[PDB]
């Protein structure tokens, strides 16, 4: 044939996951829209180096529903300062259920599918996203004649060949009817790194600090203290310990969230603290004068 | 379907209510009614006098 | 125009979008990407929200030379209304490396088309000191300090950065490293002492060597720097005072707590010990009747 | 945030069943190093 119909595993920068993500939470309840910029090379890859939303809707994504005026005048600027590069899909967030495709999304889709022969469509779902990573996926059409030729699967083959799931229940549904979903990585170079990361001034402030020693007495008072009430109860545990099952052994002397274990953390946790603290104190004091 | 029987408790799963797991507790008010009150410690040697 | 400004939080989002723009540009080797910043203002917490590139030049021969778009900035302020209702023009951003005296002359042009005093917020991207690459400036107006010339000079602002719950997520998990955000156990908290130290004996530096600098070459005298290092002197502690006897009194408190700890958990490995110990004695036995167990089993087989 | 449920009763000791006050009920599953002698009682909970 004249195609591979193969999707793109889909490199998604630093750059823009951040703005994809601010403008669809902010804009939540309420679907938005806008493009995404990027460069195109290989087959396989495709980068979406950047972004930049469109206005508002209430009536959700329509192709009668954007504003091309905007789009126009945008990158009209974006050649004033040179840095002028080609549409690679285009993003949405749906306001409040799982990343799947509705049909009149399917509509905005078929456009972008036209002007690019290669495109993606990455959904954001901000309100079911905790790590920022979940619940957004990329998708891409799938053409009428790949479903009943089985010319469908030709991009499980030539990438990894896996797909991850975020919504079980919701991604399979449109897996056969409307779309084929692979899987999305994310990128960035070193420069970038180091300031997504950033290194704080506080950072040296607060090492070199001795904490206000009301607050101490307190601390070593209190935890001392508390570790008497579970000691007592460490020796019952283990008056049999001979006797079979690990449940049986807690169900006997009431060992449920077990004194052994909640003891020692006690033990190492303001262990941890007292220790750094010492060290504070006596670091600030031999420094300073 | 066999390891079912009517009017026995099924728990579900998801937004699918695919079943899950055979639920063979059933909550009741019957059940929080005993609870409270417990197995008591009442022993027939202090009824004793009349056995 | 603005008498609340106090610090300047900036997103993560912002400071990548600088150094993209600089490098988008095309423009490097000490030149300058200039671009606006956009976001709330106008509060004690500036917040800066989004950024974009404007046109812009620079000739080093003469600074009093540079090329600024009047046609860019309308037409992005209306689109950028649109976007998010946060967003209007709160500053312009200097790449950087350092604090140019021709980053005043601009600042000057600036202020016309701002609704506040307009920010000069320098973001580096080249990375730099212990501290943050990352510090804001206000311009304000004040008298000097030898007495004359009332001159527009940039005033310090503080950073600490800040994002909203909306984009931390993605920051949190697509970094991949320890970070200097975040913190685990006792050991990477051995590391921040070392670092933090360290930061104070390159800047201890610093200070000295500006005060050789006002007695030989014979830079202008600032009793705003030599004022508030004048209150650093009474502030030092000093030793053989009740005080530092007070200390002491704390250090066997916290240390003696310290071993009662350790002691505990010497009786929390000595139980783990035990149970092995019990576990060895049930194994060895049962895997040895197995054997005898087995053999008899044989035995059947070879009879017939 | 947390939506504000009311304890039934424990079906295992690491999956219990609750009611809302989102008009519904619920199995849910029971998150550990927490008190599961306190879930005897009915007494209100909490659910992610």
């Amino acid at each position: 044939t004249g195609r591979d119909d193969t999707k793109e595993t889909v490199y998604i920068s630093s750059i823009a996951l951040l703005k994809m993500l601010k403008h669809g939470r902010a804009g939540v309840p309420m679907e938005v829209m806008g493009l995404m910029l990027g460069e195109f090379v290989d087959d396989y890859t495709v980068n979406v180096v950047d972004v930049f939303a469109m206005p508002q809707s209430g009536t959700g994504v329509s192709v009668e529903a954007v504003d091309d005026v905007f789009q126009a005048k945008m990158m009209d600027m974006l050649k004033q300062t040179g840095r002028d590069q080609m549409v690679v899909g285009w993003y949405h967030s749906h306001p409040g259920f799982g990343c799947w495709l509705s049909s009149v999304d399917v509509n905005t889709q078929k456009s972008f599918e036209q002007l690019n022969s290669r495109a993606v469509a990455v959904v954001v779902d901000p309100i079911q996203s905790v790590k920022g990573k979940v619940v957004i996926d990329a998708f891409r059409l799938i053409d009428t004649g790949a479903l009943i030729n089985n010319l469908e699967p030709r991009q499980t083959t030539s990438n990894t060949g896996l797909l991850n799931k975020a919504n079980i229940q919701a991604l399979i549904h449109g897996l056969n009817r409307h779309y084929y979903s692979l899987n999305i990585d994310y990128h960035k170079t070193a420069k970038e790194t180091k300031m997504l990361m950033n290194l704080h001034k506080e950072q040296w402030q607060s090492g070199l600090k001795m904490y206000d020693y009301e607050e101490k007495e307190e601390s070593n008072l209190a935890a001392t203290k508390s570790m008497v009430k579970i000691a007592e109860q460490y020796s019952k545990r283990i008056e049999e310990e001979k006797e079979l099952t690990e449940e049986e052994l807690k169900t006997r002397y009431v060992g449920r969230q077990d004194p052994k274990k909640h003891l020692s953390e006690t033990a190492d946790e303001t262990l941890e603290n007292n220790i750094v603290s010492v060290l504070t104190a006596g670091v600030n004091s031999v420094a300073i004068k | 379907v066999k390891d079912l029987k009517a009017s026995q408790r099924v728990c579900l799963r998801s937004d699918s209510y695919m079943l899950h797991k055979v639920l063979e507790n059933k909550a009741d008010p019957l059940v929080s009614l005993m609870m409270v009150e417990k197995v008591p410690d009442s022993t027939y040697d202090m009824v004793g006098g009349l056995t | 125009m603005s008498l609340q400004h106090e610090k300047v939080t900036i997103a993560p989002l912002v400071l990548l979008s600088a150094l993209d723009h600089y490098e988008r540009t095309q423009t490097k080797e000490n030149k300058r990407c200039v671009g606006v910043i956009l976001g709330d203002a106008n509060s004690s917490t500036i917040r800066v929200t989004n950024s974009f590139a404007l046109p812009f030049e620079e000739d080093e021969k003469n600074s009093d030379v540079w090329f600024l778009d009047h046609n860019y900035i309308e037409n992005m302020n209306e689109m950028c209304k649109k976007i998010n209702a946060k967003e209007k023009l709160i500053g312009w951003y200097h790449s950087g490396p350092k604090l140019r005296a021709s980053d005043l002359k601009i600042n000057e042009l600036f202020k016309k088309y701002t609704q506040n005093n307009p920010l000069l917020l320098i973001v580096d991207v080249k990375q730099q000191g212990v501290g943050l690459p990352t510090d804001a400036y206000v311009a304000i107006e004040q008298v000097k300090d030898d007495g004359t010339s009332t001159e527009k000079t940039f005033l310090h602002l503080p950073c600490t950065i800040e994002a909203e719950e909306a984009e931390e997520i993605g920051v949190e998990h697509l970094l991949r490293d320890v970070r200097d955000q975040a913190a685990g156990g006792l050991s990477i908290r051995l590391t921040n002492q070392l670092k933090s130290l360290k930061g104070l004996q390159s800047k201890l530096k610093d200070v000295v060597e500006y005060l050789d600098k006002v007695i030989n070459k014979e830079l202008p005298i600032n009793h705003t720097i030599l004022g508030k290092l004048q209150d650093v002197f009474n502030l030092l502690p000093n030793l053989g005072t009740p005080d530092d006897d007070e200390i002491d009194v704390e250090n066997h408190d916290r240390i003696n707590i310290s071993n009662n700890l350790q002691k505990a958990l010497t009786v929390k490995t000595n139980d783990e010990l035990m149970v092995i110990y019990i576990s060895n004695l049930v194994r060895s036995i049962i895997a040895f009747d197995d054997l005898i167990e087995n053999k008899i089993q044989n035995k059947k087989i070879q009879e017939q | 945030p947390l939506v504000i449920g009311q304890f039934l009763e424990p079906i295992d000791q690491n999956t219990g069943i609750v009611s809302s006050t989102t008009g519904m009920s619920y199995v849910v599953r029971i998150l550990s190093t927490l008190d599961r002698e306190l879930l005897k009682p009915s007494m209100s909970v909490a659910l992610h």
